[PDB]
């Protein structure tokens, strides 16, 4: 997260880290056995880390639980990035660390959201934080999103952020949450660099997937 | 030669460690891959990188 602030320990209790010997992606806990993340975060052998603040130290609220299933959307396209969503089942239920609700309706342009993660905090250069970082950012209109990324924005994507630059998600934040009025509306997905002027972050539009998420979770 | 191209993070926002052949150094080295749109100088192990690019 570039341009953000220190959340505070366990103030984002639905944020998880996906670990493959090191932190590589975030995710969002949506019930005691299931996490939502990005399809491009698929790996075998994922361990989900819940209750984290400092990713590099054991502080004691942690739960480390293996993924028993890692289910990429059947229509994920790894070239266009359409349908960038993945559901991870936990091998044992997490002790509730708390889940976040799925949306009942899509969010509109200008809605303020909370984006969080353990990704790079520099827009030019590299600094990875120990503790979880937070950013408040608004959803942007589809028209502005498509002028920022011509030919690239599908109906399952939205932009969020600040066109002047300096505030954005960055490498290491993928798969993590964009929460707006207590609902998981987005998944950190892609952008052009990070926190660049005129290049807001692009997010998977979770509201389009709620029936699929519910049915897929219940069928596994 | 794809082994001579600089490593490509790509537009996705993961922090995945991959290997690339560094021809300046004559070494397979690590870099951050964002999770999508990989180019070919991008390997999951040092052994795969050396096998494909060693000596380029
Ligand atoms: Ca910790």
């Amino acid at each position: 997260i570039v341009g953000g602030y220190t959340c505070g320990a366990n103030t984002v209790p639905y944020q998880v880290s996906l670990n493959s010997g090191y932190h590589f992606c975030g995710g969002s806990l949506i019930n005691s056995q299931w996490v939502v993340s990005a399809a491009h975060c698929y790996k075998s052998g994922i361990q989900v880390r819940l209750g984290e603040d400092n990713i590099n130290v054991v502080e004691g609220n942690e739960q480390f639980i293996s993924a028993s299933k890692s289910i990429v959307h059947p229509s994920y396209n790894s070239n266009t990035l359409n349908n960038d969503i993945m559901l991870i089942k936990l091998k044992s239920a997490a002790s509730l660390v708390a889940s976040i609700s799925l949306p009942t309706s899509c969010a509109s342009a200008g809605t303020q959201c909370l984006i969080s993660g353990w990704g790079n905090t520099k827009s030019s250069g590299t600094s990875y934080p120990d503790v979880l970082k937070c950013l408040k950012a608004p959803i942007l209109s589809d028209s502005s999103c498509k002028s920022a990324y011509p030919g690239q924005i599908t109906s399952n994507m939205f932009c969020a952020g600040y066109l002047e630059g300096g505030k954005d998600s960055c490498q290491g934040d993928s798969g993590g949450p964009v929460v707006c009025s207590g609902k998981l509306q987005g998944i950190v997905s892609w952008g052009s660099g990070c926190a660049q002027k005129n290049k807001p972050g692009v997010y998977t539009k979770v509201c389009n997937y709620v029936s699929w998420i519910k049915q897929t979770i219940a069928s596994n | 030669d794809f082994c001579l191209e600089p490593p490509y993070t790509g537009p996705c926002l993961a922090r995945i460690i991959r290997y690339f052949y560094n021809a300046k150094a004559g070494l397979c080295q690590t870099f951050v891959y964002g999770g999508c749109r990989a180019k070919r100088n991008n390997f999951k192990s040092a052994e795969d990188c050396l096998r494909t690019c060693g000596g380029a």
